[PDB]
RNA sequence: ACCAUGAUAAGGAUUAUAAAUUGAAAGUGUUAAUAUCAUAAUCAAAAUUUAUUAUUUAUAUUAAAUAUGUAUGUGUAGAUAAAAUAAGA
């Protein structure tokens, strides 16, 4: 409804109570976690920033 | 290579459901039952809500 | 007023050495390897006593001219240890010198120092996780060649670590 | 000294790595769970004894991998690279971008490491999105920019 | 004599110089009346000698 | 093995700090018939306890208590609050005229070896590492349990009590140090 | 706090198989009332598996992480070990 | 550290030994300036009927401390080893308190002294603008103004690298500029004192106004000129580098001999234990008891007693 | 694990169930193993 | 680890001689009390994860009783859109 604050022409959630992971219906039109954010965490986030650039043994 | 949705693995959908059951023989997977049936055991499985 | 320094009539010579911090050093504490002793700690102690008698000697760097370490590698495969080597008479010896190691009449001159004062073979502790320093204080035959002196009691083959337990090895 | 201790930089690092099982077989253990739970028939080829059978067979196959990664990622992703000081995801004690605690958050901004504009802290910032409906808003408009906008083939 | 009476930090320091010990209570309602806070569990530091 | 001494084997760890440990000679328990054939390697005994069996214990309870209190005058007393970080550091009121900060550690470290026939659940109740965690200042303290980094405060001879804290730096200083301007 | 996402984790007559239990009746058992592959033995089976007729059938162990369940009945069969203690 | 040359940049050792110390990077991360944040202010740490001492602990990264001594009556002020991160408190202190800034004491010439040198005469010399500021110091630190560009090198201070030093200045005792016919604020420096080496409890002392000396004692070791400050109406002995707490001075530097630090710890033995010494390092201590619980006093009189005659005292790891 | 198996049966596959073939390769983020550990192909790890 | 940190409270002053403007609002100084563990030789509290007759505060459950007599808190919280029983001795 553009009367509404939050307009956004396009359905953000479903009316639909209990929509959880346990239906397949969702696990099929939902977006697998390949190449996310979560990808750039796990290689990025590290202690050392050198330790994710080179090897320590290599630089030395 | 697909990316995102499984919508979009047609291929790989297909390669993973015929080596399932290529694998499995049907003498280890009649084992593996369902709720109502182990709930059959019970003295009184079914009531209303 | 003016206080007094606390000094002493008979002080010993060790106390006089050197720290930094004019404190007292850091006792790091061995590897885990030093745990159990085993065929590969047993000659570890053999190993650096060979070492030091043929390295530069004193403040001047004397070069010891006769190589002990040769004979290392075939003393740890007949399995005599360094403290077994204390074991030894003087009969076993001198089957030990001219049979087995084959050694010359100068090389024998310059392990005999180290056999004949019983070195105890017991790695101290030091500042560093590797240690190079061995007790070499004389040992007595009442604690099997272990000098008796900071918990070197008749089976210690590392400060800080188990005993022997021979029956094992 | 020095940067971290090394118990902690193991911690994370296994923290990565359950991030990596995550990214090993989120496909596969979706695929597995969907035609396991699914009574309606896959396919007019497939009918019958041949779907109950199957689903037997999916079932098995799943339950033999021992090691699924099967946590879900809510369950630590609060975890600290530069500190082992542990917040929870979802309070004021956890940013989102840096991915960092509160208390590494100020150390970087106490030490000029990264580049922050600081806000009166009863506003909503300067993006017209979050001043208008709240976090909910915003959280609507990076759906609207990463899926929404593209009509899917 | 007492070596936290004779101590050196308790010169410039007034909280190393009692050697004291402390016993916890059950308040009553005149205590969290007086002091405008509901303290379930009062704190009193005694000095004692036996 | 180890010897059973009294005697604390001082390791002087550095300028005003040493290192006191002595170990606190466990005896054997009784041999009444409560006792034997306990169920120890299981913790979780359901066997039903009859009051025979709890008159029997507080007996030796009676027993223990009048053993512990003849060590009682010779233990430590902790004066001020102990702080709680892994280690437990306090300071103790000595029975020997002076002011110690020691540290107790959870885990065993012998004063020749490590190896030990306890476990870690065992020995943080022997070594008063339970004891020291969960008692306040005014309370006693073992000797017998080895103590790590044990600090002497400095003494000085007039009383600290009743001492203006408004006088200077450098006569506070002066004050503290034994040496009065 | 967030909703429910709380990583430490009771009677009812009318509401006996849909509390704490699963959503559907179709769906198969969890993993931990099967052998995966190859084990040596475990000292404890985890709490969310079901309870069958051939736990009070053989009886042979039962080792809930501790609590070891030496009454066999049939009033504890369809539902996982949860709700037993 | 000191200039490379062809046999350092040739060595294995010294692309080993920079891999040691500093990890993969190879350079060693100088000594920074405190900033605005974790930064105290100044404490009035004495006050006496003649004088008052006003000091300030850990002004720099180095963990020096800077003291000035107020005279009550003249209303005249003296800095000691003027080196803090932030000369702008202390410019501000004698502003607000009517003060008069005559001469800054200077014990020795490293690195954690004369930093912040011509930022404290720069400073504290703008606002007397709405007579200079003179500089104290001993002549055999000749040879450690000349390296003051090398430690600021190797300590990363490099806005106070391109500063010519106010001592080395011309004075009264160097001769004269002979400029064109056709200017003296840097070609003269006329409030400018050379202490001698020669110092006694007779004639060797400033006279900072009624009536209270400041005798200056030579005490090398540490350093090759280190001149102490001792007032003996207010038993304060403003030792610099060479006591501290339970330690004294390094000997690991240049132009740093130990038997000439034992030979300064021994002409102390003359004033009274309740002699306040002030250090320019750590915490304050007094005089008594340094002489029983210092092990490098007591390492010192135990060597003497045995019959040691270069009795070599010194610290390897402590404070420059 | 005999006295175990018999009220909870046993379903065992082997290990052929636990190697995803050559063609899940990418679908799996490059891996062929479900084991609890990762599993590199180059030498130089293993 | 016994450094000389830093927080609390209290009193002072300068400007409006305009009916215009959406909007007549902003800058600068002194005393008391409290307090001060970083140049040194270690170790897993709640580094930290999990579970059992048992210790709480909360979570909801949770009832009788007119024969007489009867049962007042400090606090915890949310956004913030009323006002003169006390002596400028
Ligand atoms: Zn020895
Ligand atoms: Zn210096
Ligand atoms: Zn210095």
């Amino acid at each position: 409804s553009p009367e509404f604050k939050t307009f956004t022409g396009y359905p953000m959630r479903d009316m639909r109570p209990g929509y959880g992971q346990n239906l397949p219906d969702y696990i099929m039109k939902k977006r697998l976690p390949n190449n996310t954010h979560y990808e750039l965490f796990a290689r990025r986030d590290i202690p050392n920033e050198d330790n994710a650039m080179y090897g320590k043994y290599l630089y030395d | 290579s697909p990316h995102g949705y499984i919508r979009h693995f047609e291929n790989e959908v297909r390669d993973l459901l015929q080596y399932v059951d290529g694998v499995t023989p049907w003498k280890q997977a009649q084992k593996i039952r369902t709720y109502w049936e182990v709930r059959s055991h019970h003295p009184m499985p079914q009531f209303n809500r | 007023k003016v206080s007094k320094v606390p000094t002493r009539s008979v002080i010993p010579a060790d106390a006089l050495r050197y720290h930094p911090r004019y404190s007292v050093p850091r006792k790091m504490v061995l590897s885990n390897t030093f745990n159990v002793v085993g065929e590969n700690n047993r000659y570890t102690s053999l190993k650096l006593i060979l070492e030091k008698l043929s390295g530069h000697v004193g403040r001047r760097q004397y070069k010891m001219l006769c190589n002990l370490e040769k004979h290392y590698d075939k003393l740890k495969d007949e399995g005599i240890d360094w403290h077994e080597l204390k074991w030894l008479s003087r009969e076993e010896l001198i089957v030990l010198f001219d049979k087995v190691l084959h050694l010359t009449r100068t090389e024998r001159a310059a392990l005999l120092p180290a056999i004949e004062a019983k070195v105890c073979g017991v790695l101290r502790q030091t500042d560093s996780r590797h240690s190079t320093v061995v007790c070499m204080n004389r040992g007595n035959a009442n604690h099997g060649w272990r000098c008796g002196r900071n918990g070197h009691t008749n089976d210690v083959y590392f400060e800080g670590k188990a005993k022997a337990n021979t029956a094992a090895l | 000294g020095q940067d971290v201790p090394k118990r902690h930089t193991h911690f994370v690092l296994e923290s990565r790595l359950m991030y990596e099982k995550s990214f090993r077989d989120c496909w596969l253990h979706s695929v597995c769970r969907a035609i396991s739970q699914l009574d309606e028939p896959l396919s007019k080829t497939v009918v019958g004894t041949h779907q109950k059978m199957l689903q037997r067979k999916v079932t098995c196959f799943q339950y033999n991998q021992y090691g699924l990664f099967k946590t879900p990622y809510y369950r630590l992703a609060n975890v600290d690279r530069y500190h082992a000081v542990q917040g929870v995801a979802g309070t004021r004690e956890w940013v989102p971008y840096v991915n960092v605690s509160y208390w590494t958050m100020n150390k970087m901004v106490r030490g000029g490491n990264l580049l922050v504009h600081r806000v009166h802290y009863t506003g909503w910032g300067t993006d017209s999105h979050l001043k208008k409906g709240g976090w909910e808003h915003r959280w609507n408009k990076v759906l609207q920019r990463n899926v929404l906008q593209y009509s899917r083939i | 004599r007492c070596p936290l009476r004779h101590c050196k930090t308790g010169v410039k320091r007034k909280r190393m110089r009692i050697c004291s010990t402390e016993a916890h209570y059950r308040s009553t309602f005149v205590e969290v009346w007086a002091r405008h806070m509901p303290l379930k569990v009062g704190i009193e530091p005694i000095s004692y000698l036996i | 093995g180890h010897m059973p001494t009294d005697v604390p084997r001082l390791v002087k760890t550095g300028n005003t700090r040493h290192n006191r440990l002595i170990f606190p000679l466990q005896f054997p328990p009784a041999t009444h018939k409560f006792n034997r054939a306990f169920v120890d390697a299981g913790y979780q005994r359901q066997r039903a306890i009859t009051p025979a069996e709890m008159l029997v214990v507080r007996q030796e309870v009676e027993q223990l208590q009048q053993r512990v209190m003849r060590a009682a005058p010779k233990y430590l007393r902790v004066v001020r609050d102990p702080r709680c970080h892994g280690k437990v550091q306090a300071d103790f009121c000595t029975p020997e005229g002076d002011l110690v900060s020691g540290r107790v550690y959870r885990r065993f470290y012998g004063d020749r070896n490590r190896v030990s026939a306890h476990s870690t659940m065992r020995w943080q109740h022997i070594g008063g590492w339970k004891l020291l965690k969960r008692i306040r200042r005014g309370s006693l303290f073992p000797h017998n349990v080895p103590l790590y980094a044990v600090t002497k405060h400095a003494q000085i001879d007039f009383p600290n009590t009743l001492l203006d804290t408004k006088h200077s730096t450098v006569e506070q200083t002066a004050m503290q140090y034994n040496d009065p301007m | 706090y967030p909703f429910l996402r709380r990583p430490h984790i009771n009677p009812s007559a009318p509401y006996f198989w849909s509390f704490m239990t699963a959503k559907s009746q179709m769906a198969f058992l969890p993993e931990e009332n099967y052998i995966t592959g190859d084990w040596t033995g475990k000292f404890f089976v985890s709490k969310r598996q079901v309870y069958t007729l051939q736990h009070a059938t053989s009886g042979a162990k039962v080792r809930v992480k501790i609590f070891e369940f030496n009454s066999p009945s049939r009033w504890n069969i369809g539902k996982e070990m949860n709700t037993l203690t | 550290s000191y200039t490379p040359n062809l046999t350092s940049l040739t060595n294995q050792v010294n692309r080993s030994e920079r891999l040691r110390k500093w990890g993969s990077a190879g350079v060693p991360p100088g000594v920074p300036r405190i900033p605005r944040l974790e930064a105290k202010g100044i404490a009035i740490l004495h006050e006496s009927p003649k004088v008052i001492l006003a000091g300030r602990s850990r002004c720099n990264n180095f963990d020096s401390n800077q003291y000035m001594l107020i005279n009550k009556a003249t209303k005249r002020c003296l800095l000691v080893d003027a080196s803090d991160d932030w000369p702008d408190d202390w410019a501000a202190f004698i502003g607000a308190s009517d003060l008069t800034l005559t001469h800054v004491f200077l014990t020795h010439c490293h690195i954690d002294n004369i930093i912040n040198l011509n930022a404290f005469l720069t400073i504290c010399g703008s606002r007397q603008k709405q007579d200079e500021i003179g500089v104290m110091w001993c002549p055999a630190e000749e040879c450690w103004v000349q390296n003051f560009k090398r430690s600021c090198e190797r300590y990363g201070r490099f806005e106070e690298m391109h500063q010519v030093l106010p001592m080395m200045c011309r004075s009264l005792y160097t001769p004269q500029h002979l400029v064109d016919p056709v200017r003296n604020a840097r070609h003269l420096r006329r409030n400018d004192v050379l202490l001698s080496a020669a110092t006694n409890r007779a004639t060797s002392f400033i006279d900072f106004g009624n009536g209270v000396l400041l005798y200056y004692i030579f005490s090398p070791g540490h350093s090759p000129g280190h001149m102490m400050l001792h007032i003996p109406t207010e038993r304060i002995l403003f030792s610099g580098d060479l006591l501290f707490f339970n330690k004294v001075g390094r000997v690991d530097l240049p132009w740093a001999t130990g038997v000439r630090l034992a030979e300064s710890l021994r002409l102390l033995e003359a004033l009274p234990d309740n002699t306040v010494v002030v250090p320019g390092h750590g915490r304050m201590t007094t005089l008594g008891r340094e002489r029983r619980e210092n092990k490098a006093l007591q390492q010192c009189y135990q060597r003497q007693e045995i019959g040691k005659q270069e009795v070599s005292v010194g610290f390897n790891e402590g404070y420059l | 694990r005999r006295e175990l198996e018999k009220y909870m049966p046993d379903i065992t596959i082997g290990p052929k169930a636990l190697v995803t073939p050559v063609s899940l390769m990418n679908a799996r983020n490059g891996h062929r193993v479900t084991h609890d550990l990762l599993h590199s192909y180059d030498p130089h790890i293993g």
